[PDB]
């Protein structure tokens, strides 16, 4: 019976943030499980249905790796990026687009929504640019520009999206960017109310060797105290900055989260507590 | 920052200043509150469009990055304030638009000669002062 | 914690009648119940959060009582519907559509969520005509025409239709129209997917006497064999004569459940079970 | 024959004011009988049909009255407002809403057009408050907010609004707010280019013993003097002051005028001496 | 000079195509050849400028054939069609969907027009089910449904929509799906006039040995009758079969042309005599 | 109703008859399923409207009430059928459309001549015939 | 034209027929109006698209004249009844829809087998006729 | 195909016919100037929908493939013509509708008992001759 008195506590929540954009990172690495996996689609299914707009962003860096071992071909990373020569792009646009994209397409319309999966290509969602040390990292990717015209519409019809973080300059060369950046610079082209990224890690943490070291909230001179300090460090790099660079533009929260938690999406979202460590101040 | 100091020195004589700011537009509201909350209600606002290009680094708005010859959205604030209170103005607008990023934005103070209010008028002191405003505030501190 | 696992537990009930529109009556004792009256309609706001669109269409012969003995010229009742001479109906539109119809409009108003009141006369939304025994009930009026014209910006808009059940003729005299009869020819007008209404009682029985032979579901034939065989009867014949009228004209599904119960709205929708008596075409 | 050459004759007045919205306020005191009644829808209604955008507020202090005697409730006016317990609003909303404006809807449909009657609660149409000495006057309000959104689609689709001056605060409270004070600032809630006030005195009167005593012009300084000198008094206050804060938003002329007259409206506006007193100034 | 009174000449073969939509599958030669392959995007970009309304939809099989070697799992071709496993299927969908189909979206923007990739699952452009011959070939997909939404607004912005040929089907499941079946199916979903095939071939000979025995122009009855008589065979009956199913379907036109000659689509277009072997209704 | 008989008394000799069914439009798709479960699934659907008025009573779609003259949406079905499965055809209709108020619908039964299929120039019997139909679902019965 | 006689000798033993008639659209109300004062209140209507080209002339829908191949719009109503109502109901059709000029309509007579109504399964006669109907009309004026 | 011969012997004395044909809607054009060319200019269209289901095949429609249940668009075509030219009639139908797929489409022949063109009140073979028309292009070429 009174499994009901349970969804009628869930109001004020759900009239918080209707209407709202809310940006979401699915991190390769906390793509640990075909259900685990379909545990977040069903999450942002959720959500759409109960009236927030969300988008999502997905990572890739294992799928990406298991091949390059497969083909032999070596693999390096530099605070938190992939070096990534002609052969080694090609790889990454293979994985990200022609896989976990549509891994996770097929999923949401399997879950009775509908998504349309893009590229930073796709409608010119997004433009690079080099980096300035590309030198070492090879096609590697800034953010240059977005346009988010392509969206429009398909939010309009309501589609849910889901991107990959590779795209091209103007001269159509591709470059490979980090996940966690084009979530953050998507989120602030659109204005979005929250980005949430979720990996896994319980959030970030005091002491990488401890998971009981959750910080449960803090703020941009904290964290970017924790970036120097050496106390976040390769992946957690970019992900702390997309968050930083993020609210500047003025997203009003960004939270980092544990993927593999059942339903941790809905807990930050949904509750006071939240589930993992939220930036602001 | 908390300790801003601006020279007024070349204008001694002069009674009024208007603080002009120029910052990100989701930080209005928030600036608007905190003068708010000290006591400063009488402002303007306009919407602007700007230009602040150091070096060769590009300001990142809206996702994207702006350099030379790209306007960019902003925000402006217009406060006409008495001698005195101008340092304490600056200090609570720059405190609260504050972010630490390029394109965080400009202050300029300027002086000005006389205040007027239509529906009274009255001018000067009595035209510039707000009914429980920061003076008034600070004399029931007092 | 657990609020969370059971909010997911809802998906499918939300996304099985996401977009349809539902016709809801309000009426008798639910109706004086404070305690009833809001978390009816906090039901009818998660409804519209979560993706319905519904509409409450009201009774209230309980506070037309009380105005009635005030004035000294007592109700007078046959079969159930309310003799009705011009003083009367006077009394009737100012207590439903300007005390009922907008306490039920301030509560979702303050609810956080935003309701539009309206009568039959309202965008000529109904048209009455005298009903056969209007030789005895005086102005007591059938349903010739409904209107949805009106209804049709405010759920764009995003507004939460309330209805009360007097109109006019296209002459321009009043009538008292009982409200499950509304309800139902609404919701016949709109091809809703659901009419439901709040009683007090169970719903069907096999036999009167005994409250656990509740009949779940049930279908026109099986129904209609019933009112023949006599095994269901009394105040209950209308309100199964309007689901039947309703059904005919192309609503899949109509209930008739308890409105004594908490959130008896919300078990209906949000369970296979449901609350009361459902009946299919 | 030449009945015709009159109708050619108005085409300046009908070119003037093509496209403006025009907010009519009707006096419960002009309600002085069916046919005078009628005489007003008929004038609202042709101003539609040539091309005006008119919008009805209606007050009912006598309906009201007659009720209030009825009960057996006391009955009370300080300075035009009426002392409002909450027993005294329950009955006002009730005739206000669910007597007068119902009957005015009612005979504008019957007159080939269409009206939609709302309250303030309606769509969130008005937002009230105390005023400051309900200390004295109970639950009297003051308009804090007025929000249009809901007029736009009703005006778009041709429909007429008529208007009912109660509401409620946020916490949703209900208030009792004066007509007058309702009329003026839902004309400057939507730039109306005229505010037109029918009640049952020829105008303005120099002086209120003598009704050959109108002033058939006068301005803002002039007519706050009259409020102070004590020439204008009761209910004649609450309609000076809402003119005078009506055309400081902006609304470019407003009236007063009598509404039992035959055709009060229609003489205001297409004829150059107007039918009572105009302010401006 | 003269290249302006040759552009003139191309007025009345730009005006007989305005505004219809074009299907233009692109494979095999002319996509291995850069100069082919830049070649044919400028084409295309020419005919969206000038007002016709191209669809792209593009092999890969080759490329496929090379990562497969890399991968110690080589092809194995019957009829035609990939035998595709679980294991083949991801690489397919990773070539085709995160190399091919992207490599030319950024091409097309860098000559500056705007496309968008898509795949099956994208929008649920196309839903899959199992071929009849699954029991040899595993997952490949024949097309069960086209849901072309998702290109509407697509068009009305104005972005030339790229496809590749993968999809599911309902339960979630990926196929790999002939990509000339997808275009024949497109066009008809489409009602396009043209369905344009490029090929390795002049198109149809009378007799296969012969190059100069093309056919120009052929209706279904003839064709019908050349597959029945042998008179041509090979890898040509299956893409005479999709051609017949379009034009059953309403398709105008369909035509099998020589992708290895430059400019091949202008020259079919833009020309009486065209470019390979059309086939009419 | 589940034994209704027709009257074809006056077609002696005549091979084929037309059964035209015209019920409530949100019958269609159940009437459908219900023909096809028996092997009826050669059928063809119009859009329609009517008038039935009987005496003075009124029938009640979307809501309001139509009278005399005025048009109300039903849905059209043609089936094409041999004479042995028309009793039954009919039956089949008549049950899944029925509700038991007015405007419910009626029910046509027409002479036929000939039968053509297209594809194949079959004529007759051969073209009435569907494969797997309710001739042959009655063959795999017996 | 108030005198036309159908010629249904092809047809001994039929009871009923269906009188089919085209003819244009903006006819629709007034026919369907004159057919209820005369107690035919059962019919069928289908908006629907024709030809008819006798010799070289052009007939003129909607300003603009349309000739071979050129679909027209048309308004269709099917109406069956009993032999005996048969040239009555065809002269109020004609006489309602006509106005002289090419394009006017045809009208076409069929047999039919058998009626049933759905709600109550009548068949022949008693589905056939409608209470308050052209029969019971004449039964009161006898 | 060109030699598709119905079978009318269950209807002697019967002078008129009406084929109805069924077929896919992009076919609609090709159908009625076939038809135009060889003198048969009065027919009426009316768009349907339908099912055609033989076996467990599908048919292709817009891409996507129907089957049991699923409606159908098709174009409807009915015309009605004197017992001699039935054979020619179907025949041209038949032939220009054609593609070879399923789903290509059905033609039935059904009785008719009487003709009227209302303009002229002309009946019988004089309303169903048409001016130009098939008959005339015989005597024409004789
Ligand atoms: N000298 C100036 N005159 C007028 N307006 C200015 C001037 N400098 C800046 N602005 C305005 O202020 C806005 C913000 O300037 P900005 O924050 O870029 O200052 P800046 O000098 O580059 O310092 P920072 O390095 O922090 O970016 C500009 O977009 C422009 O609107
Ligand atoms: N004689 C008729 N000829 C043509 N169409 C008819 C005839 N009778 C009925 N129809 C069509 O059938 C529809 C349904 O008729 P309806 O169900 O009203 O028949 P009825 O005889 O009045 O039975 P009931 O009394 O149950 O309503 C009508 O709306 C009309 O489309
Ligand atoms: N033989 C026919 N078969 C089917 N439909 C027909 C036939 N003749 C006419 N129609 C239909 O009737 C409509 C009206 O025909 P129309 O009034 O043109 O007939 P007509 O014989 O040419 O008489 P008129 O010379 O007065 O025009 C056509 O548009 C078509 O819908
Ligand atoms: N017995 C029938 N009665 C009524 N309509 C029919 C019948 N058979 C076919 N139709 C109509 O004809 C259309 C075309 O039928 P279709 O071409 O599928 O016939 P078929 O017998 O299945 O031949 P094929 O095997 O070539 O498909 C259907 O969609 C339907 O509109
Ligand atoms: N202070 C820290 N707290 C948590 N994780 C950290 C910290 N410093 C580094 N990390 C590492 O950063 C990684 C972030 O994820 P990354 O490897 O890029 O994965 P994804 O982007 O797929 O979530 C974590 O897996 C963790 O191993
Ligand atoms: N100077 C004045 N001129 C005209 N009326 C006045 C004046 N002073 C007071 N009044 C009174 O004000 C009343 C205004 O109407 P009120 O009683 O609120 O009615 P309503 O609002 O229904 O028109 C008039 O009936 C009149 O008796
Ligand atoms: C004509 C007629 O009977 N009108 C009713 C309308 C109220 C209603 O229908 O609601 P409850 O379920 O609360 O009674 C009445 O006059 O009382
Ligand atoms: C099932 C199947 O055969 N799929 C193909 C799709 C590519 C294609 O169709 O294009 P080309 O003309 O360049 O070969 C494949 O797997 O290779
Ligand atoms: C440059 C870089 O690190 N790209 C990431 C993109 C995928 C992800 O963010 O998970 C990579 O792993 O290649
Ligand atoms: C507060 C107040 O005076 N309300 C008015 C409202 C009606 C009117 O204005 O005519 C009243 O009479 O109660
Ligand atoms: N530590 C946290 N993760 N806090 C999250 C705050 C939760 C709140 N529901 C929000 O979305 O803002
Ligand atoms: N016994 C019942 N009334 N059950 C209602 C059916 C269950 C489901 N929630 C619905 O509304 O369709
Ligand atoms: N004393 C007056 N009432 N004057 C009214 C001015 C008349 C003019 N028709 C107007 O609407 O502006
Ligand atoms: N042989 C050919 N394929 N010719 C094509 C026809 C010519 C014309 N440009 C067209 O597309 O219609
Ligand atoms: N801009 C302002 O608000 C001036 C405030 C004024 N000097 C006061 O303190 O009263
Ligand atoms: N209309 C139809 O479906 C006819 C079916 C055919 N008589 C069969 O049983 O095979
Ligand atoms: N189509 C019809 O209206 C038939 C009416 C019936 N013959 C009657 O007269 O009662
Ligand atoms: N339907 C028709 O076109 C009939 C034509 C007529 N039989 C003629 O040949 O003149
Ligand atoms: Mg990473
Ligand atoms: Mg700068
Ligand atoms: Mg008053
Ligand atoms: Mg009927
Ligand atoms: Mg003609
Ligand atoms: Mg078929």
């Amino acid at each position: 019976d009174y499994r009901v008195e349970i969804l009628s506590e869930s109001l004020p929540f759900i009239q918080k943030f209707r209407g709202k954009t809310i940006v979401v990172k699915y991190g390769g690495a906390a793509m640990t499980s075909p259900e685990l996996k379909s545990s977040v689609v069903s999450d942002l299914v959720l959500l759409a249905c109960v009236g927030l707009r969300p988008i999502l962003v997905h990572g890739g860096g294992p799928d990406i790796n298991r091949y390059l071992k497969q083909l032999n071909i070596p693999a390096e990373f530099r605070d938190g990026l992939r070096v990534t020569d002609a052969t080694t792009m090609e790889i990454v646009s293979m994985v990200l687009v022609g896989k976990v994209n549509k891994n996770l397409v097929s999923l949401i319309n399997a879950a009775g929504a509908t998504a349309v999966g893009l590229s930073g290509h796709d409608g010119r969602l997004l433009t690079a640019r080099p980096v300035p040390n590309s030198a070492q990292l090879g096609f590697v990717g800034e953010v240059a520009r977005v346009d988010p015209s392509v969206l429009r519409p398909l939010v309009d019809y309501g589609y849910i999206p889901v991107i990959a973080s590779v795209a091209a300059d103007d001269s159509g060369q591709a470059y490979n960017i980090n996940a966690d950046t084009v979530a953050g610079e998507l989120a602030a082209a659109l204005g979005a109310e929250k980005l949430i990224l979720l990996t896994d890690v319980a959030g970030i943490l005091e002491n990488k060797e401890d998971p009981s070291s959750l910080i449960k909230e803090i703020d941009i001179k904290g964290v970017k105290k924790m970036i120097e300090d050496g106390k976040v460090a390769g992946g957690m790099i970019p992900k702390v900055k997309c968050c930083i660079r993020s609210l500047a533009q003025g997203v009003k929260t960004a939270s980092i989260i544990d993927g593999r938690r059942q339903h941790s999406l809905l807990h930050e979202i949904m509750s006071d507590e939240g589930a993992g460590t939220m930036i602001t101040g | 920052l908390e300790s801003i100091q601006c020279d007024l020195s070349a204008f001694p004589g002069v009674k009024f200043f208007r603080i002009e700011a120029i910052f990100r537009p989701w930080r209005l509201p928030f600036v608007i509150d905190t003068l708010s909350k000290y006591g400063i209600r009488g402002l303007t606002n306009t919407p602007v469009k700007g230009v602040g290009v150091q070096g060769g680094s590009r300001e990142r708005y809206a996702g994207t990055e702006f350099g030379p010859s790209n306007l960019v959205d902003k925000e402006k604030l217009d406060i006409v304030v008495s001698r005195a209170q101008v340092d304490a103005v600056v200090r609570l607008v720059a405190a609260s638009a504050y972010t630490g990023e390029i394109g965080d934005g400009k202050i300029f103070v300027h002086p000005v000669a006389e205040v007027v209010r239509i529906r009274t008028a009255e001018t000067g002191l009595e035209a510039e002062k707000m009914e429980g405003g920061m003076e008034d505030m600070m004399k029931k501190k007092k």
